[PDB]
């Protein structure tokens, strides 16, 4: 864990903008 | 998907109790990724709506749309923005490539009575990247 | 356009100087410390001297004073940036930085002084650049300086491609006496550390007002940030013409993107203080913290500073949650909370006593700040929607990102 | 599932209940909350922020959130109205000059569709000088009668005698709990 | 932690107890003191500033500080106020034009919220002529009997005779020391 929010993990683009 | 599963029912309950016409701040799952829905993810969950039934011939309303972009957000993570329709007058269409569902009248844009309805098409034919070049950049 | 930019000390003891035109003599740097003593003693005392005909800009460092003097009418915006940089390759460089440092590294500084700039005109100014040229423990000059791509080192292998963003908010609100918020900004602050092989070009893409409304998504939660200050190695072109955050990440940690926009949001930590003082017998100290946050989120290491009497002395402090303590450095007592989750409501009751004798002179009334700081909070509802990593090689990258929500000049005016 | 967890905790007792504590300034707020957690007339400086406290009473532990009627305070009553259950208003019958600003904040307070399911309660503070009216004329002048869709009550306490908070408890216990 | 030591201490006697000096000038505040400390009547100049003096009676060192009632030394109470455990009036009964300035002294006094926890410490002093007033007109001159919230005691004593000084040094006693 870490202090002031765990890291998550990020998309490439927007998939829904084609 | 098991979770998936379970929460169509209740969404589906959901939506069609809301008519068709209170917490601050925005908390975020610690580890969840947040990315926006595909067109693969998009047409499974079409595929899926269609299948369980309350998704085809509903009543479309900003409520209901609403509630269920939330619920798919919490069931997969996908951002509520791809489950957008096309500009009216008329049947809108999906605005994510590959969503099978979209909004047909069913009789001001505002006023007019939209139903969902499924659309195989859509998945593989982009008639609101068609109808609007430039909001598909 | 300074004459030469010198590093002083405390003392007035000038910790290294290296001249750039030569036309300003050195000894005019011993006047500027009495000029400096005159301007403190009676108020004028101001960043940028001035010594007849020479201006002798100076900034206050952590131990010393960056004295750049100038003759001409010289860029102040240029020099301030030259400054900037310089104590930023400094701090990159040593990680201390006092006298200590000053003194100990004089031939590597002398250096990397030369290397910055010639002629007054700054020529490098990338710390991994400067390092990979200039070291403490000399090979030709790096290519990526004379390359366009100064930002992105090329040849970099890495066994993973993992990049660590973060989501820094500064919520910063003006709560005056009356009980209302004049000055409610939340600045915005995306900074990655991308740690990767090879030189990836990032493709940042996030849920903006003014992309979801070109693209018609206009509908869902957008972050409006009224200012958007991309980095060095993020193309302005791209993001001027289709709001493309297109840009090579650097090697390691650095700013991207640092959002900046009103705030029209209620408070996250509402506050309320009374003041009970009596004529020169007691001190009355009516705190109460409201958390008008998410009861989901909760503020890790909450400090509402409430500024106490100068001359009070013997405290008692009458709280519900939270340890109170009273530092005579700080002239104040701050009701710190290891954990403060959202809607509670902390109660302080502060009493202490005063010196019969009056004082002498009147002390003000600084305002009431907190430091309360909730991580895996998005009150702005900014969310990122995808980093396009792209390399030439091709590899799975695999990015990380945390947002952390913190207060910043979130200051209360006392009463 | 099992509910004979819940019927073990119920049979010795449960249930706690909330309540709220909203006035004018120098209303006897401060001091009936004090009088309902602790029992005595302590002198304390005003309220600037808030004031949170619990009291039980019958087996049901009766938090009352304390709230100024400063002007820097008052908006900042709102703060305390999210996971509210209780709501309970402080009336200076002694200050008529006042009367009319605290009869406002209580409609103010109660014209907000999230404080709804909070019943009234009202409390004739300052209930030791002749000038202090009765328990109909100060409803009357509030308009209490007329809440309709709320459990309003007018009961006179007075802070330094310290009667009449018992029947209030009582009043508010009835409203909240409604079991045997 | 352990209270053995303070046990211990209290076994022979550990309380010590405090006192104040205060009255209009030439009421026998400074022969009063003199007598508690020493008890012999020696003439001594007027107290410009102040008297420090302690007295051991009981087991306890009831420490008296002796203020003036000159007008420069009048307003220089307020500095022996503060970490001050007891309050004593000295009152001039054979002043008739004093008496009023001494009652709005010790009202001036009492009027304090810092001078609370000292309880109204009245002696009569002067008590050798006859134009001296009994034990119930001095308080209802001085109105102690309406002084709600304080322990005020009218006590005659005179300073020649010392008649009357353990009285008043037991009721101060009393009313500091509530133990057995
Ligand atoms: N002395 C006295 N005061 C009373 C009585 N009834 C009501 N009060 C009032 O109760 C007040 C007590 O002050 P607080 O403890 O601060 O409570 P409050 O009335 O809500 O005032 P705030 O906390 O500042 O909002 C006094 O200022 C009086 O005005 C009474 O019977 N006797
Ligand atoms: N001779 C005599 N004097 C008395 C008697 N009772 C009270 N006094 C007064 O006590 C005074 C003693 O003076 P001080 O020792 O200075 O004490 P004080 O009365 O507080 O006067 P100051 O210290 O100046 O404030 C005399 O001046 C008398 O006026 C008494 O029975 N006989
Ligand atoms: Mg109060
Ligand atoms: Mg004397």
């Amino acid at each position: 864990d870490r202090k002031g929010g765990s890291y998550s993990q990020a998309a490439g683009s927007d998939s829904a903008q084609s | 998907s098991k979770s998936s599963v379970i929460g169509w029912p209740a969404v589906r309950e959901r939506m069609r109790r809301a008519e068709p016409a209170e917490e601050v701040g925005f908390p975020v799952t610690p580890q969840v990724p947040l990315r926006p829905m595909t067109y693969k993810a998009a047409v499974d969950l079409s595929h899926f709506l269609k299948e369980k039934g309350g998704l085809e011939g509903l009543i479309h309303s900003q409520r209901r749309q609403d509630i269920l972009d939330l619920w798919i957000y919490h069931t997969q993570g996908y951002f509520p923005d791809w489950q957008n329709y096309t500009p009216g007058p008329g049947v809108r269409y999906p605005l994510t490539f590959g969503w099978c569902y979209k909004l047909v009248p069913v009789e001001d844009p505002e006023r007019e009575v939209l139903e969902w309805r499924f659309d195989s098409r859509l998945a593989f034919h982009h008639v609101a990247r068609e109808l609007h070049p430039e909001y598909f950049k | 356009s300074a004459s030469a930019v010198y590093v002083l000390d405390l003392k007035g003891k000038v910790l290294i100087c290296r001249n750039y035109r030569g036309d300003v003599d050195m000894s005019e740097v011993e006047h500027f410390m009495p000029i400096l003593m005159e301007k403190e003693e009676e108020g004028m005392l101001s960043p940028i001297l001035a010594h007849g005909g020479v201006r002798f800009m100076w900034i206050k460092h952590n131990n010393l004073y960056l004295v750049a003097t100038s003759k001409k009418n010289a860029c102040v915006s240029l020099v301030f940036s030259f400054l900037y940089k310089v104590v930023q390759v400094f701090s990159e460089y040593f990680k201390e930085l006092e006298e200590e440092s000053i003194r100990d590294n004089f031939v590597i500084i002398y250096e990397l002084l030369d290397e910055l700039m010639d002629f007054g005109y700054p020529q490098t100014t990338d710390s991994k650049i400067l390092q990979e040229y200039i070291t403490q423990e000399a090979p030709r000059p790096p290519a990526t300086v004379t390359n366009a791509v100064s930002w992105r080192s090329e040849g970099i292998k890495y066994r993973k491609n993992e990049v660590f963003l973060d989501v820094i908010e500064a919520v910063n609100l003006l709560v005056s006496a009356n009980g209302n918020v004049l000055r409610s900004e939340i600045v915005g602050s995306i900074k990655m550390r991308v740690f990767l092989s090879g030189m990836p070009e990032l493709r940042l893409g996030l849920n903006d007002k003014v992309l979801f409304d070109n693209t018609g998504r206009g509908k869902s939660k957008s972050v409006e940030l009224e200012d958007v200050k991309f980095h060095q190695c993020v193309r302005l072109s791209r993001f001027e013409n289709d709001r493309t955050i297109s840009f090579i990440p650097p090697d390691g940690e650095f700013e991207l993107m640092s959002y900046r926009l009103n705030t029209h949001v209620k408070p996250l930590i509402w506050i309320e203080s009374v003041i009970e003082k009596h004529s020169h017998s007691r001190i009355e100290y009516m705190v109460k913290a409201k958390s008008q946050f998410k009861r989901r989120s909760t503020a890790n290491n909450v400090e509402i500073h409430i500024p106490v009497p100068n001359d009070a002395d013997s405290p008692k402090f009458k709280t519900t949650v939270g340890s109170v303590k009273w530092v005579p450095e700080n002239s104040e007592i701050v009701w710190s909370v290891k954990s403060f989750p959202g809607g509670k409501e902390y109660l302080m009751r502060a009493h202490f006593g005063l010196p019969s004798v009056e004082a002498e002179d009147k002390e003000g009334k600084p305002p009431i700040s907190v430091k309360f700081e909730i991580p895996y909070f998005t009150t702005s509802g900014i969310q990122v929607r995808y980093l396009k990593i792209i390399e030439k090689s091709g590899y799975q990258a695999l990015p990380w990102v945390r947002y952390i929500t913190q207060n910043g000049d979130y200051q209360l005016r006392t009463q | 599932g099992n509910i004979f967890a819940n019927l073990f905790k119920g049979l010795f007792g449960k249930k706690e209940m909330r309540i709220l504590m909203v006035g004018l300034d120098a209303a006897g707020k401060t001091t009936i909350l004090y009088k309902l957690k602790l029992g005595e007339i302590v002198t304390t400086i005003p309220t600037i922020g808030f004031n949170v406290e619990t009291v039980e009473y019958k087996n049901i532990s009766f938090t009352v959130w304390d709230v100024g009627g400063q002007d820097k305070i008052r908006p900042l009553w709102r703060h305390y109205f999210q996971n509210t259950q209780g709501l309970i208003f402080v009336v200076d019958s002694n200050d008529r000059e006042r009367v009319n600003e605290a009869r406002e904040e209580l409609m103010r307070m109660l014209a907000e569709d999230e404080l709804r399911d909070a019943v009234l309660l009202v409390f004739a503070n300052k209930q030791d000088l002749p000038n202090a009216m009765n328990a109909a004329e100060i409803t009357d002048k509030l308009g209490l009668h007329s809440l309709r869709h709320r459990n309003w009550y007018i009961q006179a306490t007075c802070a330094t005698s310290g009667d009449g908070l018992y029947e209030g408890l009582d009043w508010l216990s009835n409203q909240l709990r409604n079991q045997k």
